[PDB]
DNA sequence: TCGTGCTGAGTGATATCTGCTTTGGGTGGGTGGGTGGGTTGAGGCAAT
DNA sequence: GCAGATATCACTCAGCACGA
């Protein structure tokens, strides 16, 4: 379902979303099991929550001592479970006549928490929960318009040695040179050496932990600096695709402070942080 | 400016120049201060007094300090052959004062 | 609480309309039709057209049994017979005929066990509106109607959110206006179920405000006479909700008293109505202006005045074929017919863009329009950009603050690096129209090259290190800044653009002035039969129509043809003989214009606009021997003079 | 707390007060008052916010005056006594002594039915190299005039002068805060340093000036403020930002040049010494309080308007002046660059009108006119007088011509090719340049010292 | 209660008088001389800001072309010049006007842009001077002290005659078809012959081209011109506030609510026109048949709400004829035979004709000619 | 062997009572309203 | 007029000792 497209009848029904991850808060504890000590005879007696509501006990449940309103709840022996709180926000795609995209809150426990980064692309299957909001502190009066999220069940983020045996096949090859060489860059036509140069960069030199001294690292540079018809550009993108990470910065658009790293003040926490730039 | 923590009005504290009153003011690196600083330093230097607006707190501040200053010339050195205005950046009217 | 005696008759009202439902014809009667779907769960939204009910009026008065006003009734209070109008409903539902599901109907085993215990109680129920499936909206009474039957339509009457008063309220009246804001939908709570876990007994309570006090003790008569303290607590299954969505409208520029500032009007959206209104759009609603009294202690403090707000009912919306869709891109326009044709070409985007193994095609025809000012290039622009579906028209500096590509600007209130677009952006899936294109600053003369090269803009400045997605053609032109072209100096001799721009365009037009008598006088006639009668001079052809040749060139951009092999060999045979003659040309410093592979692309491009124009799928040694006409006149015409 | 009390290094203390019924509307701010008072207690640990309740005020602010002043008018050398009081203590400058009496003075407003009321008020620049006692002259001028305001052009700012929209804090409503102009309202304003104001702020007095109502009526209110005041202008040397448009709005401009003569370099050193070493107020000079009530009088009594003959006098002069100048251009093809201008002429009238409210003379006399006259020329068109676009022209050419499109030189560099060489003078330089780049057809860069060509 | 503190209805008989003042075949003289009596010489600047006033048709083609129809006109000269009186009659006489200098235009900007608050951030549209001035005018002042931002905005303003906002999440489109009068002093302060009118303005090509007709006027010295001045300046000053002891210190009843035409000879005010009907002989006692601006001002709103002036062959010829000659014969742009047909209409209107004629066509060629080539 | 009237004890429901703001800040708004108040200054970064 | 925290009073129940 689309996040612009549930309505009240879909409410307590499992649905599946796809969106763009945008902030989660820190971990929540939950609280499973509440912990009572009584204050005169110091007995201990657990009970359980129901719809987050604590069945609290009027008086001491042993039979010689009965005094009642004598039970304490000792925070730091009650058992808890994680909470955390995630925005969603819909894939551009969706976005009909270019508006503000839309978000939509989420809740996930247990297993799933800390399972989705910031800037991610996931699948959730969930329960299209509603839940009343109330209207000042000090009083149940509720509001009429219920909150609406998403109760997480599902995530998913969008070697065997039979490959090894596979893989071990083709180092066996005598070409093997000339087929990586040719296949990194379908398209590209008669540019052996250049691409045979990019090849080499993507699997690196070698790592050295290196103490007495500093660490040597086996990272190698190209520059393809050529007349400008030539397919330059082109071999960008294709190496762009292929590395698990990197920025595509072109020139005049990028800045110093962009590349390395930018100061910042963080809302939230209202702390000085730093954000990564283009080459971290 | 600050805020008094107990009638929650806006009081105005000391500056340098106000806290060397009858007395001296050095600078040292004096060529290297901007030209807000160097223009700030005009008034004390002739009209011994500092005027002051900010969060209607308008008032006149007494300011009767001497100033000592140390700078280098501009380029690094001073050629004894050109005159002292091309020497050093500042205008000439605080060379004269 | 004195009383009143008011000259209305609640009683008689109820009838006619129970009368009206089932009487009225405009196949049996119309309304019971329609709630005959409604029982198969096959219509949610019955709306109730105030013309039926003056027409049903007036039959009724004619016959001699006249009755009361019940148009005006409606219209004068509104918000007390939508209740009327579903307790008549209720009272005159009929039974269903199409079998229904009954299988997942939580308020119906929740109805079928409370009857069965009630039932067995009495032996040894709900509100109405929870088990209403249907939404009431009333339509306003047409001017027409009004008019046929010599009456007076307040209701239909558009007006402005400033005539929109206190002595409104209460009444169905419409208002125009341009739509400034729109909310998520949400579920709004009609009707609260609770269970008690003692009885088993659901207890439902109506909210019909903003704000409501949830229940806390069972008032079920098992908890009464057992004087048990069960606890209710709430279940959202078997709840009723309705969609609600909040909006703004604004008054029209054409509304505004002189010196007066733009006013806003809240909308309330309810029921099946919602997600009809979108920002930036101008329509007429209908609705009930109703009150919105406060509750709590906000009250005591509020004081007597009342805000208010629209309840939406109703929402209406404000609505050789080469040479001949060539010679009609400005008709006004005289000469420059190849341009015209060239022109066209770009709005068919000729392109069947190709993605094979990752690599990415440019598919968008560029073109730019140097010479000296006083020939129709600015005119030509806005013509040519107004008849795309999307268009934006800006100068070199681009648009406003920020300068065509993109600009990272620290925000006023938040004080965060917030990344805004350009022009270039704005015309995502269109073209962009760019004049004076030499008074680009140097961060658009480099970046304007990936906007070129590849669809997209790249930016890592301080806080954002993503890329916006523009996939737009540009068209560009410039003058000299003083006065006329100089042919004899080079091109970059006059204008600013470095040598590498000018390079990447497709098709690149010197246009000239040179003072004539002969050409002169047409120019003048020609524009002067224009000034006179609005149309061409020359009968030879009839302009083609706008929206004609705007539907023509959607269907053109839908087909995408393909090329072949006996084609093939000829575009490759024309770039090598291109490629050949560039060994000559290049003694001249001025030859930006010398061949690459950029320019076979751009013939294969040419060629493929010509034969969409064509409407076919296979292109034909035709389109890419005119294509390369269009390559050639465009460089030879403008470079050897 | 009076300035004179407050300790060194610390800061004046202020206290709140309450006044009620007859005792309101009885004093504005910056008057010395004396408070018999209830020193009591409010509440606003376990503190109390001090406040006094004000029980009589006794500011330090009749016939015998008017007869003394009035036989003070009597004196057959009253103008030349109030000369010597304005500035005893400044040698030389008679001129700009006599300009500033008539800036003080000041000159009758106008009005007519139709709506333009003509401007009444002066304005002076002093436009002179360092050392010349300008500030001087406007600190005395601050001092004597009833009411009057000094301010610093650079230590201020486009806020601390006209007026700024700002909001009210408590209240949270945009209002509208006179500066230094509006506190001058009915006074005279002396700004020093006109070259360090900034060029907005330059404007915004132009403005001010021009129409003596700060007009800053949008932002939530629409409220406009009057600022009919006289300014007095001290400048420092231009070696075009002071364009002759914005010295054309000045009424007088003077340029202060001490010659080199032995004789009146030994008598300035007297008069210093003297100063150092250091009253006849016995009918040649009155001191600031006589003088401040004087300027009161003559202000809120008299408004003397000027005379027929001397009307036809003045006229005949403006004519003589424009034939002096057909006499001055004896160059046949190069052209003069103004005899004199209309606001010229108005700023010749509003003088005469000053010296008659001087002496309380009911209409102006050809003495007035004679004196103004003199005044006039001693200061204005000497001072504008005090070929060279045929030369830009070749200078805008060569440099056309020089540089091509997109290439960029230094503009040390360009000065160092023809500043330098001496075939074209600096004062070529800039204004050339100016022309050029408001044009667009060159670009400044690195603060003018790199100059880019920007087309055509 | 409340108690306060555009448009003249016509009456029959008003209608039968601007006909009776539109027969006499000398009407135009009559109109461009009544506005700005005080002024000396610059007749042809009075001839074609009345012109400009009045306007001319605006044609909406079918292809959504828009033709402007709205005469523009910039006023560059040396000082004292009264190109401030000039603009302050305009706006007098004008139904709509707005004089936000170009200067730092503090109050209202001179284009339309949004602001926001400084701490709630409420974002709004602020509406502009030109925008302000729809189917009106807007009389710029010191066109030269204009910052570039200005200068861009102005430059689309005028060339597509609407305002697109795509700023802060707003998207909307004002109009803006009104007619532009501004007045630019030179870069040196004084205006050179030598120069062309371009070289004395810094202005690009692509402003200075918007406006229709560009005016070059000179501050030139003659003896009697000079004693006229002189003498009409001083009149003022010894003019008084009648009501108290002349020259000493200056200090609705109702709110529901033939001299009338001509006006009466006044050598206080009108004076130079007197000059005018003499042809620049200022022995001349011609008294002229002046009209009172209040009158004037129906007699614009009569033309400009009532006649719809249609080209007509003959005057088209001549047209033709002119734009040709122009061109080909002693850099003249396309764009200036646009100029002659909308002041051949404008003149027509004046002539309240609904057929456009050789005469108005022949004027209107004349008045280019003179802000082409003095 | 046992039955019942008197008593102290303790909850349940109900009586008065205080409180009904509260708060500094822009993901609380401006149809909640200014008699409920909010009055910086240095340092970093894009534009040029 | 409305919700929440708090304290007041009245009514009814299980134990106790004696008398039947
Ligand atoms: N062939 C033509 N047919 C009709 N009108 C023409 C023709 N050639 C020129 N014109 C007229 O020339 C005038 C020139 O003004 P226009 O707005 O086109 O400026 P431009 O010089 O093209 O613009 P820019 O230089 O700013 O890009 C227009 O009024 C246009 O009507
Ligand atoms: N004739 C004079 N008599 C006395 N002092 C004089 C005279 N001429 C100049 N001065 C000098 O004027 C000084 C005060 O004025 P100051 O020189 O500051 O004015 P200024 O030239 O405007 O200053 P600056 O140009 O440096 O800003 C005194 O120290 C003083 O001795
Ligand atoms: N033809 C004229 N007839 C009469 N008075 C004139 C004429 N031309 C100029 N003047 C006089 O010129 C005086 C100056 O006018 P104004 O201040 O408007 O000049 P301006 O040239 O527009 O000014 P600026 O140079 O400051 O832009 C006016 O008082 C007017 O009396
Ligand atoms: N050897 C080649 N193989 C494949 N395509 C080529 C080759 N040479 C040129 N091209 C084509 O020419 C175009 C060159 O553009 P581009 O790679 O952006 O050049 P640059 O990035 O160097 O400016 C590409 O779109 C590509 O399709
Ligand atoms: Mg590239
Ligand atoms: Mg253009
Ligand atoms: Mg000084
Ligand atoms: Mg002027
Ligand atoms: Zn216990
Ligand atoms: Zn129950």
């Amino acid at each position: 379902k689309g996040m612009r497209e549930l309505n009240p009848n879909d409410i307590d029904k499992l649905i599946n979303l796809k969106g763009l991850v945008l902030r989660s808060t820190p971990v929540i504890p939950d609280m499973k099991v509440a912990f009572f000590k009584c204050n005169v005879c110091d007995h201990t007696m657990a009970v359980e929550i129901d719809r987050g509501v604590i069945q609290e006990p009027a008086r001491c449940e042993r039979i010689d001592c009965n005094e009642p309103n004598s039970m304490s709840l000792i925070h730091n022996r009650c058992s808890f479970a994680d909470k955390q709180v995630i925005k969603l926000q819909e894939t551009p795609d969706f976005v009909p006549d270019g508006q503000t995209p839309h978000s939509i809150s989420l809740c996930v426990y247990d297993e799933l928490v800390d399972s989705c980064r910031a800037g991610d692309r996931i699948e959730v299957t969930g329960t299209f929960r509603s839940i009343p909001i109330r209207a000042n502190s000090r009083q149940r009066v509720l509001k009429s318009l219920y909150k609406t999220y998403v109760d997480v069940v599902h995530v998913k983020k969008v070697i065997t040695d039979q490959d090894l045996a596979k893989i071990r096949e083709v180092a066996a090859r005598e070409d093997l040179y000339s087929l990586l060489a040719r296949s990194i860059a379908p398209s590209i036509y008669e540019l052996e050496d250049v691409k045979k140069g990019i090849l080499l960069q993507l699997f690196g030199g070698t790592n050295k932990t290196f103490t007495k001294g500093g660490r040597y690292r086996g990272d190698i540079n190209i520059l393809l600096c050529g007349d400008p018809s030539t397919s330059k550009s082109q071999i960008l993108q294709y190496v762009h695709k292929i590395t698990p990470r990197g920025v595509y910065t072109s020139g005049k658009g990028s800045s110093a402070v962009g590349l390395t790293a930018y100061i910042t003040r963080d809302v939230d926490t209202k702390q000085l942080v730093l954000e990564s730039g283009a080459l971290v | 400016v600050r805020k008094d923590p107990i009638t929650k009005e806006w009081t105005l504290e000391g500056g340098a120049l106000v806290l060397a009153d009858k007395g001296v003011c050095l600078i040292d690196e004096f060529d290297k201060m901007n030209d807000q600083d160097r223009t700030s330093i005009h008034e004390a230097m002739e009209q011994q007094s500092i005027s002051i607006s900010k969060a209607g707190i308008v008032t006149t501040l007494q300011a009767r300090c001497s100033i000592i200053a140390a700078a280098n010339p501009n380029g690094g050195r001073y050629n004894s052959t050109l005159p002292l205005a091309q020497n050093v950046s500042l205008t000439e009217p605080i060379l004269s004062r | 609480l004195p009383s009143i005696q008011l000259p209305v008759d609640y009683n008689n009202l109820f009838n006619e309309i129970t009368d009206f439902l089932v009487t009225f014809k405009q196949k049996g009667p119309k309304y019971m039709a329609m709630l005959q779907k409604v029982a198969n769960r096959e219509l949610n939204s019955v709306i109730i057209d105030l013309d039926d009910i003056l027409q049903y009026q007036n039959e009724k008065f004619l016959q001699g049994t006249q009755a009361d006003d019940l148009v005006s009734a409606i219209q004068q209070n509104a918000n007390h017979f939508t209740e009327l109008f579903c307790r008549a409903i209720d009272n005159n539902m009929p039974l269903p005929t199409k079998e229904i599901d009954y299988k997942d109907d939580v308020l119906d085993v929740i109805l079928n066990q409370r009857r069965l215990r009630n039932e067995r109680m009495l032996s040894d129920l709900f509100p109405p509106n929870l088990t209403r499936r249907y939404f009431l909206y009333f339509k306003p009474l047409s001017q027409n109607c009004a008019r046929r039957y010599r009456k007076k339509a307040i209701s239909s009457k558009p007006l402005s959110v400033r005539q929109i008063k206190g002595d409104f309220l209460g009444q169905l009246i419409t208002v125009r206006g341009i739509i400034t804001r729109v909310s998520d939908v949400k579920p709004a709570v009609e009707v609260i179920a609770y269970t008690c876990d003692q009885c088993g007994y659901e207890v439902f309570q109506e909210v019909n405000s903003r704000t409501f006090t949830p229940l806390s003790e069972c008032t079920s008569e098992e908890c009464s006479q057992n004087q048990t303290k069960g606890q209710l607590f709430m279940s959202t299954r078997a709840s009723k909700f309705s969609a609600f969505q909040e909006c703004k409208i604004q008054e029209l520029s054409q509304q505004v008293p002189v010196g007066h500032i733009p006013r806003s009007l809240n909308i309330h959206v309810n029921g099946t109505l919602v997600r009809s209104l979108s920002p930036g759009d101008i329509v007429d609603v209908t609705g009930i202006f109703l009150p919105a009294p406060y509750t709590g202690f906000k009250a005591l403090k509020a004081g007597l005045l009342t805000e208010t707000y629209l309840e939406a009912q109703f929402v209406r919306q404000h609505k050789d074929v080469y040479n001949r869709l060539a010679k009609s891109i400005a008709p006004e326009i005289y000469g420059n017919l190849d341009v015209k044709k060239a022109l066209l070409l770009l709005l068919v985007g000729g392109v069947d863009k190709r993605v094979g193994d990752g690599m990415k095609i440019r598919g968008d025809i560029n073109v730019c329009l140097m010479g000296d000012p006083g020939v129709a290039k600015s005119q030509l622009l806005k013509a040519i950009c107004k008849i795309s579906p999307r268009g934006v028209y800006t100068t070199g500096k681009g648009s406003s603050g920020v300068g065509l590509t993109a600009a990272v600007m620290k925000d006023p209130v938040t004080d965060e690096m917030i990344l805004e677009g350009g022009a270039l952006v704005l015309a995502d899936n269109g073209i962009c129209c760019i004049d004076e294109f030499d008074k680009m600053d140097e961060s658009d003369r480099t970046a304007i090259h990936e906007v070129m090269e590849q669809q997209t803009i790249s930016i890592s400045k301080a806080g954002i290190n993503t890329t916006l997605n523009a996939r737009t053609s540009i068209l560009a032109a410039a003058n000299p800044l003083y006065g006329r072209y100089n042919p004899r100096l080079s091109p970059l001799d006059n204008i600013n653009l470095p040598a590498a721009l000018l390079s990447r365009f497709d098709i690149l037009f010197l246009m000239l002035d040179i003072p004539s008598r002969d050409d002169d006088e047409k120019l003048a006639e020609h524009v002067t039969y224009v000034h006179m009668h609005n149309k061409q001079p020359d009968l030879d052809f009839t302009p083609v129509e706008p929206s004609k040749m705007r539907e023509y060139i959607a269907y053109a951009k839908t087909k995408r043809p393909v090329m072949s092999e006996a084609v093939n060999d000829y575009v490759v045979q024309a770039y090598i003989r291109l490629r050949q003659d560039s060994k000559r040309e290049m003694d001249s410093k001025f030859s930006f214009g010398q061949a690459t592979p950029r320019t076979l692309l751009g013939i294969i491009r040419l060629s493929q606009a010509l034969a969409k124009l064509r409407l076919a799928d296979m292109v034909d040694i035709d389109d890419v021997e005119e294509a390369l006409r269009l390559v050639r006149v465009s460089k030879e015409s403008l470079y050897q003079e | 707390e009076i300035p004179e009390l407050v300790p060194v290094g610390e800061m004046p203390r202020n206290l709140t007060m309450t006044c009620d019924r007859y005792l309101t509307n009885k004093v504005i701010p910056g008057t010395r008052v004396t408070i018999v008072g209830i020193y009591s207690i409010y509440n606003s640990v376990a503190i109390r916010t001090p406040y006094i309740k004000i029980l009589g005020i006794q500011s330090d602010v009749t016939e015998e005056e008017e007869e003394e002043f009035l036989q003070l008018s009597r004196n057959p050398k009253l103008y030349e006594i109030l000369t010597n009081s304005i500035a005893p203590s400044i040698f030389g400058n008679e001129d700009i002594k006599k300009a500033i009496v008539c800036l003080l003075m000041g000159g009758s407003k106008k009005i007519l039915p139709d709506g333009m009321r003509l401007r009444g008020d002066i304005n002076v620049l002093l436009l002179g190299d360092p050392g010349t006692a300008k500030s001087q002259l406007l600190k005395f001028v601050e001092k004597v005039s009833p009411i009057a305001v000094y301010t610093s052009g650079k230590g201020s700012s486009a806020a601390g002068l006209t007026a700024s929209v700002q909001r009210d804090p408590m209240t949270r409503e945009f209002y509208l805060e006179g500066g230094a102009m509006v506190l001058a309202d009915g006074g005279v304003v002396c700004i020093d340093e006109f070259d360090k104001m900034r060029d907005e702020d330059r404007v915004a007095i132009h403005e001010a000036m021009e129409q003596q109502t700060i007009s800053i009526a949008k932002a939530g209110i629409t409220t406009v403020l009057n600022s009919r005041t006289s300014v007095l202008a001290a400048a420092n040397p231009i070696y075009i930002d002071f364009q002759t448009t914005i010295l054309s709005r000045f009424d007088m401009i003077f340029i202060v040049k001490d010659d080199h003569n032995e004789e009146r370099d030994i008598s300035i050193a007297n008069h210093v010494i003297n100063i150092h070493t250091g009253q006849e107020e016995n009918g040649s000079e009155i001191s600031i309080e006589k003088m401040k009530r004087y300027i009161t009088y003559c202000r809120l009594k008299c408004a003397p308007r000027l005379s027929p003959q001397a009307a036809e006098k003045l006229s005949s002069n403006f004519v003589t002046i424009r034939k002096q100048l057909l006499i001055n251009e004896l160059e046949s093809t190069e052209r003069s660059s103004i005899p004199i201008t209309i606001r010229q002429l108005e700023a010749i009238i509003r003088i005469t009108e000053s010296l008659a409210k001087l002496e309380l003379s009911p209409i102006a006399q050809e003495r007035h006119v004679d004196e103004a006259i003199r005044l006039f020329q001693a200061s204005t068109m000497d001072a504008a007088s005090q070929t060279s676009l045929s030369e830009i022209r070749r200078f805008e050419q060569e440099l056309k011509r020089r540089l091509p499109i997109g290439w960029s030189t230094s503009y040390q560099t360009l000065r160092r090719e023809f500043v330098d060489t001496h075939r074209f003078s600096q004062l070529a330089l800039d204004k050339a340049l100016y022309a050029l780049e408001k044009h667009e057809t060159i670009q400044l860069r690195h603060q003018g010292q790199n100059i880019y060509r920007s087309g055509v | 209660t409340v108690y306060p503190l555009a448009r003249q209805m016509l009456t029959d008989f008003d209608i039968r008088n601007i006909n009776k003042l539109s027969k006499k075949k000398d009407i135009f003289d009559i109109l461009s001389q009544s506005l700005a009596p005080s002024i000396y010489g610059h007749d042809h600047i009075k001839k074609a800001i009345l012109l400009m006033l009045m306007g001319g048709v605006e044609k909406n083609l079918e292809n959504g072309s828009h033709l402007r129809g709205d005469i523009n006109i910039l006023m560059v000269g040396d000082p004292s010049t009264a190109k401030s009186q000039l603009l302050r009659f305009v706006l007098n006489t004008a139904s709509l006007a707005i004089a936000t200098t170009g200067r730092g235009s503090s109050g209202v900007g001179l284009t339309a842009a949004v602001t926001t608050d400084r701490e709630t951030g409420e974002r709004r549209l602020e509406a502009g001077a030109m925008v302000l001035a729809d189917r009106g005018v807007v009389c710029i002042d010191e066109f030269d002290k204009m910052t570039d931002v200005d200068r861009v905005a102005i430059h689309e303003v005028m060339e597509q005659q609407t305002v697109t906002i795509a700023k802060a999440g707003i998207h909307t489109t004002l109009n803006a078809r009104c007619s532009v009068i501004a007045a630019a002093n030179p870069v040196f302060g004084q205006y050179d012959v030598n120069r062309d009118p371009h070289q004395n303005i810094a202005l690009p090509d692509s402003l200075l081209s918007r406006f229709d007709l560009l005016f070059v006027v000179t501050d030139d010295i003659n003896e009697i011109r000079d004693r006229s001045i002189s003498e009409h300046v001083l009149r003022t000053h010894r003019y008084l506030p009648p009501g108290y002891l002349e020259g000493e210190p200056v200090r609705s009843l109702a709110v529901g609510e033939e001299d009338h035409v001509f006006e009466k000879f006044n050598p206080l005010l009108q004076a130079g026109a007197k000059l005018a009907k003499n042809k620049g002989n200022y022995n001349g006692t011609e008294i002229p048949k002046l009209v009172t601006i209040p009158f004037l001002r129906k007699y614009v709103q009569y033309a400009k709400e009532r006649v719809i002036p249609q080209l007509t062959q003959e005057a088209i010829n001549v047209i033709v004829k002119n734009y040709t000659d122009l061109r080909n014969d002693d850099p003249i742009t396309a764009r200036t035979l646009e100029t002659l047909i909308r002041l051949a209409t404008a003149h027509a209107k004046v002539r309240l004709s609904k057929t456009v004629n050789k005469v108005d066509a022949k004027v209107a060629a004349n008045l280019l000619r003179f802000a082409l080539l003095g």
